[PDB]
C-alpha cells in the first residue's frame, strides 16, 4: 500500500496579499519619501529565473499598484505633517500687474509677527493660477485659491521632493515573482518567469500624460490596456528609445523670509531680476514624431488598416490637461498641444534642430492626489533651474465615437495616478509560499 | 545548483532535493522609528514570525518537527487522487499537485493529527 | 468528540486522549492602521506568539520537543503527591491536580533540565 | 552552580555542563501604552523572538532540534583548525575559539544543511 | 577521525547594539521621565561573576551613553506635548524695577482669555535673564527671550522633575558586562569582569561642570579620559568623598494663575514677601579645598613634577559657563568661580565652617539639551526651596598651553551632555551572546 508524507519546504505558491517595506540605498539632505527610515538596500540582490516555470499576471488587478498608491500618499501627509501651516495666509491680497506677461501678479497684503500685539504689512509676487479675485472690488482685491476649502501646509525647505529609487521587498516566506518574456503586454501567461526578493529601483515619478524616467520598452514598442477595445479604459504605451524634454524655467527670483509667527516663518517670490520669461521645455522634432509613426503603426495593429490621429486632451483640470511634473522644487504644467498635432495614414512616413517648444504655467498651490483639501504651498527655488527628463511612455485616451470611420483619434488622458505605478509593477505579482506539502509514497520499509 | 525557489519547474522527484534553499529562507537599524515604513516592516517582521511559526506547528503536533520529510500512519485514500506512483514522482510537478489536493489537504491535515495523538497514548502512558 | 477545552471535566486518563484539540488552538486585513484596535490587536498577535514560544522552549530543553507525551528521568518523590496511580488517573481530573503540584511546579521543571543535559554530555561528546 | 553565563571563563570540556543555564534564558503590564518606553520595549520582545528563531531554524534544518548537543555528518577539515583533540577541549575555552572558526562558520553551516537534507531523501522517499 | 558538533546555549557573546528598555521600581504623582510607563524592576536582580574572564571596554565608544542621551531628550519631548503651549505670551511688555536687587523685573502686559472677544492686562515678575529689550523703547517694552526663534511649552505643574533611578536592562538573547576591576580608568582590558541584565539605579541629573547625586570612586580619586595628552578632550574625574553642598532660594513668591484661553492656564510669579534675597549654594571649605589637592596631586601623575591651576571658565553660554542644576522644579545657575581658584604646588598642602557661597542666577526659560527652539517654560514653585546634593564628579577642561610651562591650568569644562551619562555609564557594555557553537569530537561511536 501507499502512505501519506508530509514535505517542508515544498516549491509552490499562491496569490496573496501582504504589506510590503522599503528598501533603498541609505547613505545627508531628507527628501518628501523619507527612504532614509527604511532598510537599507542589499549590494548584490538575488535573482533566479525558473526554467519550465509559467505563470499568469495580470497588471490590472495587481495589488502592489494599490498598496504603492497609499504609501506614496501617506509618506507626502508624513512629510509636511511637522512643517508650518499656513493658516494666517488666507487673507485679502490687494495686486497689481508686475512692473503675455500677466503671468505673475504683485500682491501686497497684511501678516502676522512673532510679537501677537503687532503685524506687518509685505509684498510677494504670486502666480495668476494660485489667485482668486473676491469681486467685490473687482480687479484690485484677491484671496489665495483653495483659501475656502483648507489651509495648505508650506513644504519644509530642508526636504527634497527628488524621486530617488525605492525597492518593494516582500516578507519573509513570500516572493515577489517577475516576468521575463520579450514584449509582455503584461497580462496573460508569461512564457519566461523569474523571482525576485525585491522590485527594481522604482522611482515615484510623478507625472501626467507622459512617464518621465521610467523604465524603456526592450525591442518594441508595447502597447498595455486591460480592454484595448474599450473606450473608457486608458492606454500605456511603453517607447524603446527614450525622447529627452529639457524644460527650463529662465525666471530669477529672489528668496525672501517674514516671520509670521514665534519660531516660523513663510517663504515667497521677490521681485525678479532682468526680466519676465515664460518658462516652456524643449523636444527634438525629428526624433519625437519619428517615435509617433512608430507608436501609430504599432497601434495600427489593434485597429485595422485605419488611420491615426493624434489630438491635444479634450479639456478639464490643468492637472489632467497639461503635462504636470516637477524639476526638484518647481511643479511644471506644459500644453502638449504641440506634440499630439498629427495624423498618420496607413503608408505615412516621418521622412537639423527644430525643437518643439511647449509653454507651461507653474503653480505654488497644489494638490497631487486630487484630493479635496489638503493642499501644499511649493516654497520657491532661489535662481534659475534646468531638470532634463527621459520620456518613456505615454498615457493615451481613445474617443469615444462611433468607430465605423477611416481614421480612429487618440488624446493625452491624464488618467488615474496609479497608472504611473502601473508602468513599472506590470512585470511583478506578490504570491506566498507554502512550504508545507503533502504526497504520497511507499514509505515504512 | 539553483538558488531560492528555482527547483519550482522540476518534477516532484527531483524538486525534493533543493527542499533545504526554501525552508532556510522561510524567516530571511536596530532603534524603529514606527513611521510609514517603520510601521510596515514591523508588520511584516511580525508576520513572517507567525507564518514560520504557523507552519512550524502543525510539524510539532504531527510529531515531524526538525524533520524536512516524515512518513505518518494515514493510508493514501485513492479518492483523493487518483494518480500512479510513477507519473506523480517522475513526469508531474509540485505545483500541478498543490491544485489537485487542495480540496482534501484539510481532511488530511485532522487525519494526521489524531493519527499521532492516539499512537502516542497507547505506547506511551503504560498507566 | 468534543471541542476545544471540551475534556476539562474528563478524568485525567480520559483528558489525555483529546491533547491535540488543546494544543492546535494554541495559535489560532493585512495591513495594519495602528489605531485603538490596531494596537491590541498587535499586542495580542505578539503575547500569543510569546506565550507558545515560552512553553514551546521549555521542552526544546527538556528534550521532548515534537511530542505530546514524554517521560523523563526525573522519579516522582512521593513528598510531592502520596495519592495512588489509581486514583491519580481514573478518579482525578487535570484541574484538580494542578492547583496540588503549583507549589512544586518550579522545582519540577528545573529538576528536568540537568536530568536531560547530564545525559547528552554522557551519551554524546565522547571525548 | 553559577549563575547564567557564568561559565564564560571555564574550560571548553567544562562549560558544556551548564549549556542548559544558557539556553534557558534565551527568552528571560499586559496594557501597552506605545510610548517612548512601550516602542522601546515593544522591539525588544520582537527582537528577542526573532533571535530565538533565528538560531532555532538552524537546528530544525540541521535536525538537531530539541537536542543541546549533536552530532552531523559532516567531517571536521582540518583545514579550519589543525589543533589537536586534547588541548581544545580541555586547554582552551569557547571566547577563543569563536574567534578561530568565524571565519569558516558559514561554510560549515551550509555544509551541514545538505548533508543532513541528502540524508533525509537517501533514507525516507524509498520510490 | 573526528565529526563536526553543533552546541546550544555556548557561553560567548560579541559586541553589538540594542534597544535597552527601562526598568524602574514603579507604583502617585508623575514625573517628566516617565518610569511609570516601563517595566517594573525586579526585587532580587541577579548578578554574576566571570571567574578566569577578562574583557576589553571602551567608554568613550559605547552606544549605551548615545542610546540614553535620545530616550532622555524624547522623553522629555514627550512630557512637554500635553501641556500648554505658550505661544500668547509673545507680547511687548513694560517693565520696572522691583519695588544687586535688578536681578528681577516687574512687567505689565496684555493676555488674551476664554472669551475670544475679550482681553486682560496682568502682571508678574520675571527674571532679568528671561526678557530681552526691543530696543525700540528704552526702559520698557521688553519681549521674552527666545520668542523670535520658538514659542516655549509651559512644563505641566502635575509632573515633577526628580531624577528617580531607571535601571537600563537588555533584551533577552543579550547581556550588560560590568567590569568591577579595582580603580579602572575607563578603558582598556578589564581584569574583573561580571555580567547583570539590567544596570544600576541611573538617576538621570543633569547638571554642568559638577557631577551631582552620581556614583562615587571605590578606593582612590580616578580620572578618565580618551586621551588625557589631548587638550580638546574633556577630563573626568570621579571623588571618593562626597561634598555635601547645600543651596536655597529663599525668595517667597506667590504663583498667580491666569487664563489665557479656554481650560488653559498661565502660572507666574506674583508679588515677594519679605525683600529680595540672592539665592546661593553652601560648600565646606575645609573638605572642598581638600579634594582639590587630592585631585591635583592624582592629575600631577600624568604631567609629571608640573604644578596645577585652578581657574573659572573662560567665558560663553550661560549653561556652560556656570554650574547648572535643578531644586526639583527651579534651574539654578551657580557661578564656580570661588571654587577653581588657587594653584597647587609639589609640596603644597591643604593643611571651623568658613562655608564657600557660590551666587547664583535662576531662569524661567530654558534650552536643556542646547537645541535651537523647544524651548521649555518652568513654573515657579511656591514657597522657599531647599535641595543638598552629592557632589561626585567634576567635569575639567585643560587649555592649550605650550607644553614647555612649569604649571597646567584646569577650567570647569560644560562638555557635552552624553559626559554625565557616560560618567555612569563607563563600568558597562552590551553584548550579544551567541549560544550556537561548533567544535568537533570523535562522536558517531
Ligand atoms: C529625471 O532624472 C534626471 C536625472 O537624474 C533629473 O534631472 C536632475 O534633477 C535634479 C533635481 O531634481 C538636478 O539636481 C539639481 O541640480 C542643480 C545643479 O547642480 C549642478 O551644480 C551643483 C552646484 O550648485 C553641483 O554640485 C552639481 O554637480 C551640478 O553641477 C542644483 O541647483 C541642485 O542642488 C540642490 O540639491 C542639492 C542636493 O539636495 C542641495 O545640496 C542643494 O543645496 C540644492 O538644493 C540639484 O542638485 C539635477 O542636476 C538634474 N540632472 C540633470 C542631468 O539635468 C530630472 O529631474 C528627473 N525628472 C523628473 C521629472 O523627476
Ligand atoms: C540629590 O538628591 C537629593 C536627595 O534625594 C535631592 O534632595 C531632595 O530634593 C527633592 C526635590 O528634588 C526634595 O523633595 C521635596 O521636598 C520638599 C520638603 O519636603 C519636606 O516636607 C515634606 C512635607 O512635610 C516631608 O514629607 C518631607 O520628608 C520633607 O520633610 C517638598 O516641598 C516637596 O514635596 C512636594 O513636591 C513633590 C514633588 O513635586 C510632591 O510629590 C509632593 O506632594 C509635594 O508637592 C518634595 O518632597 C527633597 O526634600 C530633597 N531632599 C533633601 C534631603 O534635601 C536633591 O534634589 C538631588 N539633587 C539634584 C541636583 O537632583
Ligand atoms: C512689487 O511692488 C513693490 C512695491 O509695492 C516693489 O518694491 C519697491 O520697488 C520700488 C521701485 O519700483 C523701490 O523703490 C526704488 O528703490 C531703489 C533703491 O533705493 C536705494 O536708495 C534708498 C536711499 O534712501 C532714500 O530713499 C528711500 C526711499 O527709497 C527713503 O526712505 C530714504 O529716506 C532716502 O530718501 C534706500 O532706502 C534703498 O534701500 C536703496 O538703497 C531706487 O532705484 C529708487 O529711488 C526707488 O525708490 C522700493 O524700494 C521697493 N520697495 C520694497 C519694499 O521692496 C517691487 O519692486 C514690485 N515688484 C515687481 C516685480 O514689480
Ligand atoms: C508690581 O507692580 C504692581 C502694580 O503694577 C504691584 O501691584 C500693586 O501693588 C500695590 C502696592 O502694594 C497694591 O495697592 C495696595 O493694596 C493694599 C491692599 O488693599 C487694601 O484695600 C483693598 C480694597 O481697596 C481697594 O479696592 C477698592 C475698590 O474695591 C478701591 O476703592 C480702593 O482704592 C483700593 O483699590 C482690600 O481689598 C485689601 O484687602 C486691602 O484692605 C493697600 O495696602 C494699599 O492701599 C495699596 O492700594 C495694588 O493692589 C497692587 N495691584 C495688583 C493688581 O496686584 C506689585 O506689588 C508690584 N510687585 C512688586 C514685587 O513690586
Ligand atoms: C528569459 O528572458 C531572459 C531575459 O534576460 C533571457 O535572458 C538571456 O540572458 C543571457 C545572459 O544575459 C543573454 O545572453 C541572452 O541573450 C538572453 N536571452 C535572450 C533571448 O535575449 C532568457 O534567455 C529567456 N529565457 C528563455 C528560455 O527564453
Ligand atoms: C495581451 O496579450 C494577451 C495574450 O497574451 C491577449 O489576450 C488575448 O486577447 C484576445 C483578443 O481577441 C483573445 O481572443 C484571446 O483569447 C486572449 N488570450 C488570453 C490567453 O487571454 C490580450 O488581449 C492582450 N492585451 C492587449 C491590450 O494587447
Ligand atoms: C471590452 O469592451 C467591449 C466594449 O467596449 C466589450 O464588447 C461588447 O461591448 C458591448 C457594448 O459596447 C456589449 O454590449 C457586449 O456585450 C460586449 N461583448 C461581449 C461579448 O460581452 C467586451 O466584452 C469587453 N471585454 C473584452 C474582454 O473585450
Ligand atoms: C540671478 O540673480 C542673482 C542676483 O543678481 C545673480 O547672482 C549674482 O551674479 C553675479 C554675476 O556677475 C555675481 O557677480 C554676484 O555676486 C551674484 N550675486 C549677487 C547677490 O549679486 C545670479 O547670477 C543670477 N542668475 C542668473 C542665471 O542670471
Ligand atoms: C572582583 O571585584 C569584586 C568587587 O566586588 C571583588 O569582590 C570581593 O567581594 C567580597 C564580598 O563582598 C569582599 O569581601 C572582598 O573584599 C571583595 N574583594 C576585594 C579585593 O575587594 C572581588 O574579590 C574581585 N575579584 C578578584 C578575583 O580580584
Ligand atoms: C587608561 O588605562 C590604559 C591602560 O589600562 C591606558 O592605556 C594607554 O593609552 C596610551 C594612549 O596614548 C598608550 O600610549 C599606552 O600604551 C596605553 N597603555 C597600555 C598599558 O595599554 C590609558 O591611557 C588610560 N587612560 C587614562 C585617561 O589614564
Ligand atoms: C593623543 O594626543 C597626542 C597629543 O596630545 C597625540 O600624539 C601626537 O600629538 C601631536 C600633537 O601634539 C601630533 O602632531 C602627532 O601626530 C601625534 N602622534 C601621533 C603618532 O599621531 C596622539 O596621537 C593622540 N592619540 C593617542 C591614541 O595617543
Ligand atoms: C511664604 O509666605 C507665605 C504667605 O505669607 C507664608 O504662608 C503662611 O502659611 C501659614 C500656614 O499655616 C499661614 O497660617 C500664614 O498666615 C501664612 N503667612 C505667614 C506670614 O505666615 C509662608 O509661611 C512663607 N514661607 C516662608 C518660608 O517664609
Ligand atoms: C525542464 O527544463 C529542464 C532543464 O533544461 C529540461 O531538462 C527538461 O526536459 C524540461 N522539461 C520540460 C517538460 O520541458
Ligand atoms: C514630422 O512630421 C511631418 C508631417 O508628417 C513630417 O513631414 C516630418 O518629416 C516629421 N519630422 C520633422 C523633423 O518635422
Ligand atoms: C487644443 O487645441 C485647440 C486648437 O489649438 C485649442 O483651441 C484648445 O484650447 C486646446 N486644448 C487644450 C486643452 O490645450
Ligand atoms: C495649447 O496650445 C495651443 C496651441 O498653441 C493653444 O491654442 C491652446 O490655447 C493651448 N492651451 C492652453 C490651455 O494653453
Ligand atoms: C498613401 O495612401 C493614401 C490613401 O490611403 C494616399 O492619399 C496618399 O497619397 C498615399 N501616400 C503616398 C503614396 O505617398
Ligand atoms: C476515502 O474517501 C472516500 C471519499 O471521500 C470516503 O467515502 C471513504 O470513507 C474514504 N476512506 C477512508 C478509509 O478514509
Ligand atoms: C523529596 O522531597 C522531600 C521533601 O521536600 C525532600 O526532603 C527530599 O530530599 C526529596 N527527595 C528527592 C530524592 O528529591
Ligand atoms: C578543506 O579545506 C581546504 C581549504 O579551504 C579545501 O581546499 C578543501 O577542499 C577542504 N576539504 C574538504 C574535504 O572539504
Ligand atoms: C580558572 O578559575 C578556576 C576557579 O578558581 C580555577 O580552578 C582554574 O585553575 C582557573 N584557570 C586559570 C587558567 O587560571
Ligand atoms: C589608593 O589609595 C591609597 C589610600 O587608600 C593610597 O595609599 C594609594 O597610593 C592609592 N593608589 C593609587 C594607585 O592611586
Ligand atoms: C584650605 O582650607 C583651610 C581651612 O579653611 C585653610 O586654612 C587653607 O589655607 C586652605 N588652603 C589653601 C592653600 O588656601
Ligand atoms: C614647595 O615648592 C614651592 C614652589 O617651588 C616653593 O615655593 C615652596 O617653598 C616649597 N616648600 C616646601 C615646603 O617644600
Amino acid at each position: 500500500n501507499l502512505w501519506v508524507t508530509v514535505y517542508y519546504g515544498v516549491p509552490v505558491w499562491r496569490d496573496a496579499e501582504t504589506t510590503l517595506f522599503c528598501a533603498s540605498d541609505a547613505k545627508e539632505k531628507h527628501n518628501v519619501w523619507a527612504t532614509h527610515a527604511c532598510v537599507p538596500t542589499d549590494p548584490n540582490p538575488q535573482e533566479i529565473h525558473l526554467d519550465n516555470v509559467t505563470e499568469k499576471f495580470n497588471m490590472w488587478k495587481n495589488n502592489m499598484v494599490e498598496q504603492m498608491h497609499t504609501d506614496i500618499i501617506s509618506l507626502w501627509d508624513q512629510s509636511l505633517k511637522p512643517c508650518v501651516k499656513l493658516t494666517p495666509l488666507c487673507v485679502t491680497l490687494h495686486c497689481t500687474n508686475v512692473t503675455d506677461r500677466e503671468e505673475l501678479k504683485n500682491c501686497s497684503f497684511n501678516m502676522t509677527t512673532e510679537l501677537r500685539d503687532k503685524r506687518q504689512k509685505v509684498y510677494s509676487l504670486f502666480y495668476r493660477l494660485d489667485i482668486v479675485p473676491i469681486n467685490e472690488s473687482q480687479g484690485s482685491e484677491y484671496r489665495l485659491i483653495n483659501c475656502n476649502t483648507s489651509a495648505c501646509t508650506q513644504a519644509c525647505p530642508k526636504v527634497s521632493f527628488e524621486p530617488i529609487p525605492i525597492h518593494y521587498c516582500a516578507p519573509a516566506g513570500f516572493a515577489i515573482l517577475k516576468c521575463k518574456d520579450e514584449g509582455f503586454n503584461g497580462t496573460g501567461l508569461c512564457k519566461n518567469v523569474s523571482t525576485v526578493q525585491c522590485t527594481h529601483g522604482i522611482k515615484p515619478v510623478v507625472s501626467t500624460q507622459l512617464l518621465l524616467n521610467g523604465s524603456l520598452a526592450e525591442k518594441n514598442i508595447t502597447i498595455r490596456s486591460e480592454n484595448i477595445t474599450n473606450n473608457a479604459k486608458i492606454i500605456i504605451v511603453q517607447l524603446v528609445q527614450p525622447v529627452t524634454i529639457k524644460c527650463i524655467r529662465p525666471n530669477n527670483y529672489t528668496r525672501k523670509s517674514i516671520r509670521i509667527g514665534p519660531g516660523q516663518a513663510f517663504y515667497a517670490m521677490g521681485d525678479i531680476i532682468g526680466d519676465i520669461r515664460q518658462a516652456h521645455c524643449n523636444v527634438s522634432r525629428s526624433r519625437w514624431n519619428k517615435t509617433l509613426q512608430e507608436v501609430a503603426e504599432k497601434l495600427r495593429t489593434y485597429f485595422g488598416n485605419k488611420t491615426i490621429i493624434f489630438a491635444n486632451s479634450s479639456g478639464g483640470d490643468l492637472e489632467i490637461t497639461t503635462h504636470s511634473f516637477n524639476c526638484g522644487g518647481e511643479f511644471f504644467y506644459c500644453n502638449t498641444s504641440g506634440l499630439f498635432n498629427s495624423t498618420w495614414y496607413v503608408n505615412s512616413t516621418w521622412n537639423s534642430n527644430d525643437t518643439i517648444t511647449l509653454p507651461c504655467r507653474i503653480k505654488q498651490i497644489i494638490n497631487m492626489w486630487q484630493r479635496a483639501g489638503q493642499c501644499m504651498y511649493a516654497p520657491p527655488i532661489p535662481g534659475v533651474i534646468k531638470c532634463e527628463s527621459n520620456i518613456t511612455g505615454l498615457l493615451l485616451t481613445r474617443d469615444g465615437g462611433k468607430d465605423n470611420n477611416v481614421n480612429e483619434t487618440f488624446r493625452p488622458g491624464g488618467g488615474d495616478m496609479r497608472d504611473n505605478w502601473r508602468s513599472e509593477l506590470y512585470k511583478y505579482k506578490v504570491v506566498e509560499i507554502e512550504p508545507l506539502g503533502v504526497a504520497p509514497t511507499r514509505c515504512k520499509r | 545548483r539553483r538558488g531560492f525557489l528555482g527547483a519550482a519547474g522540476s518534477t516532484m522527484g527531483a524538486a525534493s532535493i533543493t527542499l533545504t534553499v526554501q525552508a532556510r529562507q522561510l524567516l530571511s537599524q536596530h532603534l524603529l522609528k514606527l513611521g510609514v515604513w517603520g510601521i510596515k516592516q514591523l508588520q511584516a517582521r511580525v508576520l513572517a514570525v507567525e507564518r514560520y511559526l504557523r507552519d512550524q506547528q502543525l510539524l510539532g503536533i504531527w510529531g515531524c518537527s526538525g524533520k524536512l520529510i516524515c512518513c505518518t500512519n494515514v493510508p493514501w485514500n485513492s479518492s483523493w487522487s487518483n494518480k500512479s506512483l510513477d507519473e506523480i514522482w517522475n513526469n508531474m510537478t509540485w505545483l500541478q499537485w498543490d491544485k489537485e489536493i487542495g480540496n482534501y489537504t484539510q481532511l488530511i491535515y485532522r487525519l494526521i493529527e489524531e493519527s499521532q495523538n492516539q499512537q502516542e497514548k497507547n505506547e506511551k502512558e503504560l498507566l
